[PDB]
Formats: C-alpha cells, structure tokens, sequence
C-alpha cells in the first residue's frame, strides 16, 4: 500500500574528514584507534574520492552501506610498505599479520590504502616509522604491545642488554623518493563497524516520513523491512517516539 | 636449535644490509653521474662503513656453527657468508700485499714509452698503421718496460697468495678461484672441483679443426698482406695479430676479407635519417622484451636513469653499466648516440636489467647469477637476436627487400668468428699457464720459456726475439696484473650458444640456426624467465638443466653455429697447408 521510513533524527557530520586527513599517521606497531558515534555518515565520496588504490569492504557490499545502522565505528590508520598492504585482510600471514596487526575472520569493515610517497618519504630516509620483527608469539585480533624488551634467541639471558643471541624488535622503516612501487609508504585506513543490542547511533543520510496506525504497509524501522500493520501498544522500538509499536500479518 | 639461531640472524642481517647496501650504492651513483669534490670522500665513507658491517657480521657467523644447518638455503647463506680471505694473515703481510697490489695498478696505470701511453694512442697506432719495424718497436718497447718492472713483485704475490689459500683449507690459490663452480648436497648434480680442470681440454679439443683452418686461412691473408715476411709452415707473429696481446682478432677484419663486392649490412644512415631520439631505442628494446613475454620496465626506470650525457659543462662517465641499487631501484648509466653498436648495447644492457627484476624475490645473499657466466650469455643473446635481418626488417629502419646473397651470411660468419672462435684458445692458454704457476709444479727458472712453447703449441704465435728469464709477459695483461679471474668468458662463449640453440629449438624455429629470432615467441620467453627467476638458490647444473636438458657445458652448438663458414673454410683450405711448425722463427 505505501512506504514508510523511519530513522533518528542527526544533524552532525562524520568525521572522516580528520582522520583521512590527518598530518602525521601513527606507525604500523603502534597504531590509533578513532572511535565514531552519533553521526550521519557519507559513504559516497569515500568511495568515490577518484584517488584510493585499494577499497575493500568484507561482510557487507560496498554501496548498500550508506542505508544501514550500526551501534559505533571503530577507524584505525597507519603507515606500511606497498607489497605488505596485502596482508591487511582476513586469513593472512607474514611479518606484519602476525606481530602487528591480525584482523579476525568475522570482520565486518572496509579496508582502504592509498599511496603516500609525497609525504612520509624523504632523501636521505625517513626513518621515524618502524615495525616489530621479532616477537615471542603471534598477535591476537585486535591486540596492541608496545614493550620494547630485549628479545632473547639464545640459553644464555642478556639482562637487558644488546648482547649476543639478543635482538632489538623494533626495526625502522627507510623511505626515499626513488624508491620502487613495491617500498614507497602507503597509508592504511581500516574500518570497522560494531552493533551490539544496543540502540544503534550511526545511520543515513536517508529521509523520514510520518508514523501510521493500521492500514498494512511496508516499511523499514532502523534499517530493518518488514510488511504488516502497526498497531499501538516481531515488534520494533520507535527510534524518535521511543513507543512500542506490534506488527500484524495482514 | 642452532636452526632457528642462524634463521634469526640472518633474517636481521637481511634487513641490515639491504640499507648499508642501497646507501652506498646510492652514493657510488650520484659519484658517477657527478664527478666533482665532495663526492669522493662521501663515497670513501660509505664503502668504509660496509667493509667494516660486512667484516663484524662475518665475525659474529663465524660463530654458529656449520654443519649443523642443514635447510640447504640458511647453510648456503651462512657458507657464503663465512668468507675470512686476508684476514687470515697478519696485518703486516695484509698491508704489504695491499701495497704489492696498488703499486701493481699504479705501474700498470701509468705507462710511457719513448710521451706515449697506452690509451689511445698506442692501441690505434697498432690497429691501422700496417707497417712492420714501428709495431715491433711498440710491442717490444711495451714489453722490455711492463715485464721487467714488475717481475719481483709479482713472485711475492704469487707466494703470499698461495699461502694465503692454503691457510683457508683449499690446496692452491688457482684451487681457491676453482672453487666458485662448486656444488654440494644435491646428488645428481655435484660437481667437483677437478672436473674444471678437464671439460676445458677435453672441450677445446673437440672444437681443434674449426681453429685449425680459421688460422690456416688467415695465415694465408696476411701471406698476402706481407709477402716475404711470413714462411707457409711457420707460426704468426706476435705483432701481426692486430691487437697487443693477440686476445682479439677483430682488427684483423679488413685484411681477411671474404669477399670485398658485398658490403657489410649498417643502417646507421637509417636511423639518422629518421632521427632518432636516443629514447625510441630503449623504448624498442623494451617492446622487444615484451615481446618475447617479460615483464614491462618499472616507472622509475624511465626517470631516475640517464641516457644522454649532461652536457659539456658536467662531465661523466660513458663506460655502460646497469645499476640495480636494491628497493626497487633499477637504472642504467650509459651515454647514448645513434650507431648500431649503442643499439646492441642498449639490447645488452636491458638483458642485464631484465635478469635483475627476475630474482628480486630472493633474500639478499643470493641476488646473483648461478654462477660466474650466466650473467653475461643472457645479456649476448639478446644482440645475437637482435642483430638477425629478421628483427632489423620488422622494423621499418631496415629496407623490406634488401639481398640476402650467400655472400654477405660467409662476411658476417667470418667476421663473428674472428672475435668468438678466435680468442678461445688465448684464454684457454692463460688460465692454464697460470693455474700451473700458481700449482707450483712449474719452477721459477722455466716462467717464460714455458710461456712462450705453450704458445706455439696451442695458440700457434711465435714471438719476434727471443726472451730471457728477467722478462714478464703475462703481466702486461690488465686482469693478470689486477688480481681478476680470467676463466669466465672460455665459459660464457659456449653458454651463450647453448642457450641460444635450445631457445630457438624451444620456438621451433626451422632452417639455420644462425638466423634465429626469439621474438613473438612467448613460450621461448617463458623458458627463459623460468631460469632467470631461479637466482643463486639452486645449483648450476641444475639451473642449466631447465633450459637446455644437459648438466654439464658442450661445444656442439658453437660448431654448428659456423658450420656454413666451416665447409667454405673446407673448400677453400682443400689447396693450402693445414698445421704450424714450431722449428721456425722469425730471428
Ligand atoms: C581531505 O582533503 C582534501 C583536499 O583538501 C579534500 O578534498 C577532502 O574533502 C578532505 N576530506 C576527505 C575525507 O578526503
Ligand atoms: C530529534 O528527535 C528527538 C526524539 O527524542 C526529539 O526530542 C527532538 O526534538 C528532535 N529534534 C528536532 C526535531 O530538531
Ligand atoms: C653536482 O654536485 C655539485 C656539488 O655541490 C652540485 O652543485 C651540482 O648541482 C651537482 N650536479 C647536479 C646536476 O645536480
Ligand atoms: C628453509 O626450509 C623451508 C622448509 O622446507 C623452506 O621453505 C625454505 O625455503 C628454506 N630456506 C629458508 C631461507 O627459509
Ligand atoms: C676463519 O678463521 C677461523 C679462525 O679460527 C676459523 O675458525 C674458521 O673456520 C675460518 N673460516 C674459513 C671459511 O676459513
Ligand atoms: C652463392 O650461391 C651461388 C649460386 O649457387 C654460387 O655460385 C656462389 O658460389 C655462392 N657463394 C658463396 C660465397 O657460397
Ligand atoms: C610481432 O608481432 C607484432 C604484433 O603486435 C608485430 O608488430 C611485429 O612485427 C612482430 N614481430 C616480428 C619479428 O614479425
Ligand atoms: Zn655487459
């Protein structure tokens, strides 16, 4: 019969623009964390900024996320060589998956990376970024270590000290502008969205129509269809009104 | 486990040296493209710094040890990383051989006969002038100063190099430069260190006739050329050969010319005519390569690298070279005109190029051919593709109708083989006298009069006066006198041709095999990139095996090569004497 649609009511704008666009990324072993809520997020320049060499999105399409709510959204961003973007992805190995940065198998995010040769390289070396080679065990998902203890090879302990069979983890980064597509910096934006049974925050841009009573039409409460009459009182959660509302098949 | 200790160490020395490396080769570059102050002692201090990280880590392997690794790739690492070479000995002795050494290059730099030095004037006085007493006087001149100044020093190089190998375990220093062609573990492909000394006699006996008539027929041109000069039994000279030590023969075209009607094929006109850039070239040979199926060149490439000389005001060096800096950093460093010879060299730098991207992916201590000569057949093979009238007729420089007359196959033939067939038995002679000085079973009393008798017998060139024992020839050569291996290209001459036949074989290509190309011909591209890609990882025989089918070096496609030139030679030597006699001599 009609179609309605209803979402909370925000006026405040996504700030990706912050962290796309921040002035210095933290490096790849001890990254940032930006958490996101209670905002209208744009997905549409994202993508089609013109200006990205990777845009992935896993567990959900790409385009249908710019009508779909979620409880908040976790943004990370970092900083590592051309050839290891590779590993920022679900089921990966390597040096940087596995003493870094391990994303879980269940990821429900984007992953984007675009060349920073202009910025992070510079002559002579640019050697502020590093990254962990050597590490007792592989990381767990979402697990962040920033000790920087000897790690020890040999029987005999070092006590600390840079002694034989006893290595420094952290191993610094060397960017240069003459370096090949394979080398030069590349910046990494990782996003992922988390909903919980708690009232979602994040949603639009998407219009609102006004609530009706009987009268069986379709409609989609926070991003979730159904078909039915409405009636006063299987059941959703006004996200303006906060009234429980029944559903009936007609 | 020592296993994951040594896999630990050199995962850091891995990343360790890619950086020490890629600075100091960074600074070498802009040194090279730059020669003015302050570029010098940036260079000293970054070759400085990597002897001395080179020096402590093998220090720090000398530790681990050996046999115990057995993943057949960390033990090949850490064997070519335990490398002690002159620290063995004390520093006294290491600062004398290093002064032995430089004074050697200095003597050898610095040369003059009257004035007169040996770059250029005296190397262009022998290729053209023609004329009897002023070239021996040269010859003779160089001789009497070069030999006799460094007699003395180097007998005390030859002792202090020997003991110095036989303090690292091996029986000889000529054992030590053996030992590159050396594999171990992998049965069905071992190869021992005397067996170098044979498949190089036994090999250049098989390609005896070939020379024999080559020589016989020159023989005849320079009767020819000097009439009662030269007996019809008795051997050359040392000074008619065209060049100072007789390596090449090539000056020695304008005289042995086959057929003088028939011109030799240039289009150097062609190109000029249509004004070429200096950049098409490049941008030809790497639509070759494509071509033939390898990868395109990096976008650096087109950018970081010269091509045309800076210019008048900035000087540089012209000498070709391709640079690969490490990180992805290819470049090629060479100053380009139109000419044909820039074209061939320009194929050759970029077969260079193309076999240093293939193995990128292997760790730092294995970025290399598999063994000494590889690098060099796959960088000749290109311009022996390239040089065909086949490719030179795909492009438009060429006319598309041109002769092809049997005339102008036996010039080019001829003139190939006096610069390929011609030069085998000279190294072959050299190597051989100097592993048997260096082996000590050729006393100190009888250097020269075996020098000279080994040169009658198998190179067949008999000198013009008579030397005594004060007198030095081998030394006079720029890679005696300079420490430097000499057995490489004897293996790179037939490496080359075996590569080419089972790459044209691969690309069932039909007629002679002298006018092969490989181009538009993926599935040779791929053969030949599933053996470039291989690196130092795997064993030589082994890397051999996957493009040829053998295990082991043959001279049965350099035969066939000439074989058109070998029965005109037949039919044309049928008349002449065939053989030297060592009796007679020109005093
Ligand atoms: C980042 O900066 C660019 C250039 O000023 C701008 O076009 C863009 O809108 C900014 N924000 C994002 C998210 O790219
Ligand atoms: C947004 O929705 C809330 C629902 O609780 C309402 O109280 C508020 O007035 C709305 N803001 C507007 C209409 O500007
Ligand atoms: C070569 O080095 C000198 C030393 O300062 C420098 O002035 C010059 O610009 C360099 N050449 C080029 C082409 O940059
Ligand atoms: C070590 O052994 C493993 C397992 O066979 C092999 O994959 C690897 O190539 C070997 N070499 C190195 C340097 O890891
Ligand atoms: C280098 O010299 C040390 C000194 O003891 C020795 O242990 C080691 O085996 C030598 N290595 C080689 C490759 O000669
Ligand atoms: C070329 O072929 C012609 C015709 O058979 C022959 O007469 C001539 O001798 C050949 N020339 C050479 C150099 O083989
Ligand atoms: C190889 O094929 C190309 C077609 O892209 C052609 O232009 C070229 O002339 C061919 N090469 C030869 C040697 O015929
Ligand atoms: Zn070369």
């Amino acid at each position: 019969t009609e179609s309605i649609v209803r979402f909370p009511n925000i006026t405040n704008l996504c700030p990706f623009g912050e962290v796309f666009n921040a002035t210095r990324f933290a490096s790849v072993y001890a990254w940032n964390r930006k958490r996101i809520s209670n905002c209208v997020a744009d997905y549409s320049v994202l993508y089609n900024s013109a200006s990205f060499s990777t845009f992935k999105c896993y567990g959900v399409s790409p385009t249908k996320l710019n009508d779909l709510c979620f409880t908040n959204v976790y943004a990370d961003s970092f900083v590592i060589r051309g050839d290891e973007v590779r590993q920022i992805a679900p089921g990966q190995t390597g040096n940087i998956a596995d003493y870094n940065y391990k994303l879980p198998d269940d990821f429900t995010g984007c992953v984007i990376a675009w060349n920073s040769n202009n910025l992070d390289s510079k002559v002579g070396g640019n050697y502020n970024y590093l990254y962990r080679l050597f590490r007792k065990s592989n990381l767990k998902p979402f697990e962040r270590d920033i000790s920087t203890e000897i790690y020890q090879a040999g029987s005999t302990p070092c006590n600390g000290v840079k002694g034989f069979n006893c290595y420094f983890p952290l191993q610094s980064y060397g960017f240069q502008p003459t370096y090949g597509v394979g080398y030069q910096p590349y910046r990494v934006v990782v996003l992922s969205f988390e909903l919980l049974h708690a009232p979602a925050t994040v949603c639009g841009p998407k219009k609102s129509t006004n609530l009706v009573k009987n009268k069986c039409v379709n409609f989609n409460f926070n991003g979730l269809t159904g078909t039915g009459v409405l009636t006063e009182s299987d059941a959703v959660r006004d996200p303006q009104t906060l009234e429980i509302l029944d559903i009936t098949p007609c | 486990t020592i296993e994951e200790q040594a896999k630990t160490f050199l995962d850091k020395f891995n990343h360790e040296a890619e950086d020490l490396f890629y600075q100091s080769s960074l600074a070498s570059w802009n040194y090279n493209t730059n020669i003015t102050e302050e570029n010098v002692q940036n260079m000293n201090n970054a070759g400085d710094k990597w002897s001395a990280f080179l020096k402590e880590q093998s220090t720090l392997a000398q530790m681990y040890p050996l046999q115990e690794i057995q993943n057949l790739t960390v033990k090949l690492q850490l064997q070519a990383l335990q490398q002690n070479g002159s620290s063995v000995l004390s520093e006294d002795k290491s600062k004398r051989l290093n002064t032995i050494l430089n004074t050697m290059s200095t003597i050898y730099s610095t040369g003059k006969v009257c004035c007169l030095l040996l770059e250029p004037g005296l190397n262009e006085i022998m290729a053209n002038s023609l004329d009897y007493n002023e070239r021996l006087w040269a010859w003779e001149s160089w001789r009497s100063e070069v030999g006799k100044q460094l007699r003395p020093l180097y007998e005390e190089y030859v002792v202090l190099k020997n003991e110095m190998a036989r303090a690292n375990h091996y029986e000889d220093y000529g054992d030590y430069w053996r030992g590159d062609y050396e594999v171990n573990g992998v049965d069905g492909y071992d190869y021992s260190r005397g067996q170098l000394i044979e498949d190089v006699e036994h090999t250049f006996e098989e390609i005896k006739p070939l020379y024999e008539h080559l020589h016989a027929y020159v023989r005849a041109k320079l009767m020819n050329a000097y009439p009662s000069y030269i007996s019809p039994i008795g051997c050359l000279p040392a000074h008619l050969l065209g060049d100072m030590w007789g390596r090449f023969w090539t000056n020695l075209y304008s005289l042995t010319v086959p057929f003088g009607q028939k011109p030799n094929i240039d289009v150097t006109d062609a190109m000029v005519d249509q004004a070429w850039d200096a950049q098409r070239i490049f941008k030809e040979a790497e639509k070759f390569f494509v071509s033939v199926g390898l990868p395109n060149m990096t976008q650096g490439f087109w950018e970081n690298s010269m091509l045309t000389d800076p210019g008048n005001v900035q000087k540089a060096v012209c000498h070709p070279t391709a640079w690969d800096l490490g990180k992805g950093d290819f470049r090629i460093l060479m100053c380009t005109k139109v000419t044909m010879d820039d074209f061939l060299t320009a194929h050759h730098e970029m077969g260079h190029i193309q076999y240093d991207m293939a193995y990128a992916a292997q760790p730092f201590l294995l970025r290399n051919g598999a063994n000494e000569g590889f690098h060099e057949a796959v960088g000749e093979i290109m311009s022996l593709s390239a040089a065909t009238p086949k490719h030179l007729k795909s492009i438009g420089l060429l006319s598309p109708d041109f002769q092809e007359d049997n005339e102008t196959e036996i010039n080019f033939l001829l003139k190939q083989a006096l610069t390929i067939v011609g030069t085998l038995p000279f190294t072959y002679m050299l190597e051989k006298w100097r592993w048997m000085v260096f082996k000590g079973e050729i006393p100190k009393d009888q250097w020269m009069k075996k020098w000279w008798e080994m040169k009658r017998e198998i190179v067949g060139v008999v000198e013009p006066v008579p030397h005594d024992e004060t007198y030095c020839d081998p030394a006079s050569l720029f890679h005696v006198s300079n420490d430097y291996s000499f057995i490489r290209y004897y293996t790179r001459t037939l490496y080359q041709f075996q590569f080419q036949e089972a790459l044209c074989q691969a690309a069932k290509h039909e007629g002679p095999l002298h006018k092969c190309d490989i181009s538009n011909s993926t599935e040779a591209g791929q053969k030949l990139f599933n053996m470039l890609r291989l690196g130092k990882s795997e064993p030589w025989t082994l890397a051999l095996e996957n493009v040829v089918g053998a295990k082991n070096m043959n001279v049965r496609p350099l035969l066939n090569y000439f074989e058109p030139l070998f029965t005109w030679l037949k039919d044309q030597n049928k008349n002449s004497f065939v053989g030297w006699s060592t009796d007679w001599s020109p005093y």
